[PDB]
């Protein structure tokens, strides 16, 4: 096949989240933000070429959600077995001291859909820039999401990804530094 | 919080062959990881995947209205929408940007690691080769893989393990979609 | 363009 197209919705109990979004070849086109009733396009370019009524994505996670109360019930109650993420911490381009960078977050291969993810900065939590996708869908059903530090590389300064999921034992670090 | 969680995904695919030449509808349904129904255009029913998806199968199949709604996706659903993005998805082209620089296999060691640096490219089909005096080197290659970047772009870091000689010149070659002809950079020791 | 949503099936009960 040349490419591939996927709506991937999910609803979760008892956590009442459900995610609606669009992927081209392992890509977010764009997702809807559910509570704010809105299409977010993951590149500002894409939605001045198209466009999506969100209220369709709304409708759907509903059926959804009265769906998997009707197969948690067939199921006899079974809940989903935690599958604990791989982290990996990059940056986009290759370093230069003092030239801007970004650090990424790469969490990847795991269930159920809910992280808390920590950039920390010489063992101090960062926020200032940070960005982070939707949780995207993999081809074996489990998922992936990517976190983001815009930073300016220095000698001084050490970095680490801190993600606690439910299928870890204790928050899994994952630490950057020059060199 | 250790309450048992329970969840339902749902999974509308088109696959697309030779441009909108053929293509294939699955309407997949998932109860945690597991796929329980689902319906293939190359069928044009529901069919369970799991014991768990027999009820859905028979009853979403005594639906005509449905059935066909869904035997008509392919062009309604999937050719609709590759029309609507193609011109920022499946004609988006970019460059890399290539850097090559020496590198350590151990810390303590001379250089003895050319990294090929290969950055920001889409989509992600691309061929990196490595030649040391225009003659290629298949040896002692290894590579980081295809990484996505989950924004659009890719990366990928292809590294030689050489001692380099003083006069040898080394050339990381990249092929890509986005390129005309090979994009060629060198470095000397 | 408009994407076009596909529906998700209401299953039975
Ligand atoms: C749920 O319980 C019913 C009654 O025993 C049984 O028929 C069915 O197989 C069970 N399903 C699973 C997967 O446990
Ligand atoms: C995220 O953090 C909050 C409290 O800090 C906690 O209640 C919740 O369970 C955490 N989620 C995960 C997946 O660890
Ligand atoms: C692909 O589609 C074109 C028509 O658009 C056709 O001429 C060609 O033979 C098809 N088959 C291929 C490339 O396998």
């Amino acid at each position: 096949e040349e490419h591939v197209i996927i709506q991937a919705e999910f609803y979760l109990n008892p956590d009442q989240s459900g995610e609606f979004m669009f992927d081209f070849d392992g890509d977010e086109i764009f997702h809807v933000d559910m509570a704010k009733k809105e299409t977010v396009w993951r590149l500002e370019e894409f939605g001045r070429f198209a466009s999506f009524e969100a209220q369709g994505a709304l409708a759907n996670i509903a059926v959804d959600k009265a769906n998997l109360e009707i197969m948690t019930k067939r199921s006899n109650y079974t809940p989903i077995t935690n599958v604990p993420p791989e982290v990996t911490v990059l940056t986009n381009s290759p370093v230069e001291l003092r030239e801007p960078n970004v650090l990424i977050c790469f969490i990847d291969k795991f269930t159920p859909p809910v992280v808390n993810v920590t950039w920390l900065r010489n063992g101090k939590p960062v926020t200032t820039g940070v960005s982070e996708t939707v949780f995207l869908p993999r081809e074996d059903h489990l998922f992936r999401k990517f976190h983001y530090l815009p930073f300016l590389p220095s000698t001084e300064d050490v970095y680490d990804c801190r993600v606690e999921h439910w299928g870890l034992d204790e928050p899994l670090l994952k630490h950057w530094e020059f060199d | 919080d250790t309450r048992p969680r329970f969840l339902e995904q749902v999974k509308h695919e088109c696959h697309f062959f030779n441009g909108t030449e053929r293509v294939r509808f699955l309407d997949r349904y998932f109860y945690h990881q597991e796929e329980y129904v689902r319906f293939d255009s190359d069928v044009g029913e529901y069919r369970a995947v799991t014991e768990l998806g027999r009820p859905d199968a028979e009853y979403w199949n005594s639906q005509k209205d449905l059935l066909e709604q869904k035997r008509a996706a392919v062009d309604t659903y999937c050719r609709h929408n590759y029309g609507v993005g193609e011109s920022f998805t499946v004609q988006r082209r970019v460059y890399p940007e290539v850097t090559v620089y020496p590198a350590k296999t151990q810390p303590l060691q001379h250089h003895n690691l050319l990294v090929c640096s290969v950055n920001g490219f889409y989509p992600g089909s691309i061929e990196v080769r490595w030649f040391r005096n225009g003659q290629e080197e298949k040896t002692g290659v290894v590579s980081t893989g295809l990484i996505q970047n989950g924004d659009w772009t890719f990366q990928t870091l292809v590294m030689l393990e050489t001692v380099p000689r003083s006069g040898e010149v080394y050339t990381c070659q990249v092929e890509h979609p986005s390129l005309t002809s090979p994009l060629t950079v060198e470095w000397r020791a | 363009g408009v994407y076009a949503t596909r529906s998700s099936a209401v299953r039975l009960r």
